[PDB]
C-alpha cells in the first residue's frame, strides 16, 4: 500500500506506507481505525527524507557493514527542521 | 557496584576489533569499578587483534563527536572464551541513527560551539544541538535499560 | 543484490527498488500498480522493454538506497517528452556553519 507525502512547492513523493511508518508524525496522521500535504517542507528536503525511509527499512536489523548517511552541508539546517518535526 | 563492569574473570580472551565504519573508533573499556576507559583509537577500515580478558564490557564510540558505534549488532561487547583458540570478533560499525541527530551531528561539526546560537532554527534545537551524545549519559541510560529486563 | 530507484514524471517522484537481474517491463508492471503507453530513460536514453535493470546501467553500486538512482506517458497516441519538474534549492549556507 501507498501513501503521497507532497511538499510545499508541489512535490508528490508516492512511497511505501510501511517505509513512511518510519516518521512518528506520519504513523499519527495515518492513524484512524491516502495522501498527506506538507505546506512548510520543501522538495529538496522532502525526497531526501523519504530517502532516510528507503534506508531505515533497509538497513535496520542488518548484520553487514551499514553506509553513512550523506548530508550535503547545504540541505543541512533544512532536513533538521523537517526531522524534528518528522519525528524520525 | 554498578551493573555494568568487567567481571575480574581473569581469564585471557584474544579479541580482534575491526572498525567497519567511517569514523575513527575510540575503544571504551568499563572496568571493575565500571568507569569506562580510553584506549588507542581505530582509524576506519582497519582493526587490529587485542589481549581482553573474558567477560569484560566494550563499547565504542567515534573518536570525535562520540557518536555510539554498534559492534556486533549491539551497543555493548562481552566476548567469552576462545573456543579451541580461536580468536573473538569485534566487528564495528555504524548504527542507523534518526536523520534528528544524524543532521545534528553535521550541524554540530560544521558549525563551532559557540555560535549554534546564531543558526536560523526553531529554539528546541539549539538544546538538541547543546546535548550533544555522551558516554557517562549513555551508561546510565542503559543500565536502567537492562535493570528493566 | 538490487537497486534503489526514484521514478520520476513531472511532479512525481516513486521510491522503490528492483533486482538488477529483472527487465523493464517487469518495472512497467511495478509501475502498472502506482504498459501499452509507458516509456522508461536512463537520462535521456529511451530503455528497452526485453533489457534487464543490469543492462540499463543501474547496478546496485549506482542505486544506493541513501541517494537512489533515477529512472514518459502516452496519452492519446503519441508520447510526451520526458518532463521532470527539478526540486527547489536551499538557501546559501548560514555565515558561520561555512568553513
Amino acid at each position: 500500500m501507498y501513501v503521497k507525502l507532497i511538499s510545499s512547492d508541489g512535490h508528490e513523493f508516492i512511497v511505501k506506507r510501511e517505509h513512511a511508518l518510519t516518521s512518528g508524525t506520519i504513523k499519527a496522521m495515518l492513524s484512524g481505525p491516502n495522501e498527506v500535504n506538507f505546506r512548510e517542507i520543501p522538495s529538496h528536503v522532502l525526497s531526501k527524507v523519504c530517502m532516510y525511509f528507503t534506508y531505515k527499512v533497509r538497513y535496520t536489523n542488518s548484520s553487514t557493514e551499514i553506509p553513512e548517511f550523506p548530508i550535503a552541508p547545504e540541505i543541512a539546517l533544512e532536513l533538521l527542521m523537517a526531522a524534528n518535526f518528522l519525528d524520525c | 557496584r554498578p551493573v555494568l563492569r568487567s567481571v575480574n574473570s581473569r581469564e585471557p580472551s584474544q579479541v580482534i576489533f575491526c572498525n567497519r565504519s567511517p569514523r575513527v573508533v575510540l575503544p571504551v573499556w568499563l572496568n571493575f569499578d565500571g568507569e569506562p576507559q580510553p584506549y588507542p583509537t581505530l582509524p576506519p577500515g582497519t582493526g587490529r587483534r587485542i589481549h581482553s580478558y573474558r567477560g569484560h564490557l566494550w563499547l565504542f564510540r567515534d573518536a570525535g563527536t562520540h557518536d555510539g558505534l554498534l559492534v556486533n549488532q549491539t551497543e555493548l561487547f562481552v566476548p567469552s572464551l576462545n573456543v579451541d583458540g580461536q580468536p573473538i570478533f569485534a566487528n564495528i560499525t555504524l548504527p542507523v541513527y534518526t536523520l534528528k541527530e544524524r543532521c545534528l551531528q553535521v550541524v554540530r561539526s560544521l558549525v563551532k560551539p559557540e555560535n549554534y546560537r546564531r543558526l536560523d532554527i526553531v529554539r528546541s534545537l539549539y538544546e538538541d544541538l547543546e546535548d550533544h551524545p555522551n558516554v557517562q549519559k549513555d551508561l546510565e541510560r542503559l543500565t536502567q535499560e537492562r535493570i528493566a529486563h | 543484490m538490487d537497486v534503489f530507484l526514484m521514478i520520476r514524471r513531472h511532479k512525481t517522484t516513486i521510491f522503490t527498488d528492483a533486482k538488477e537481474s529483472s527487465t523493464v517491463f517487469e518495472l512497467k508492471r511495478i509501475v502498472e500498480g502506482i504498459p501499452d503507453e509507458q516509456r522508461l530513460y536512463k537520462d535521456d536514453q529511451l530503455l528497452d522493454d526485453g533489457k534487464t535493470l543490469g543492462e540499463c546501467g543501474f547496478t546496485s553500486q549506482t542505486a544506493r538506497p541513501q541517494a537512489p538512482a533515477t529512472v514518459a506517458f502516452r496519452a492519446d497516441d503519441t508520447f510526451e517528452a520526458l518532463c521532470i519538474e527539478p526540486f527547489s534549492s536551499p538557501p546559501e549556507l548560514p555565515d558561520v556553519m561555512k568553513p
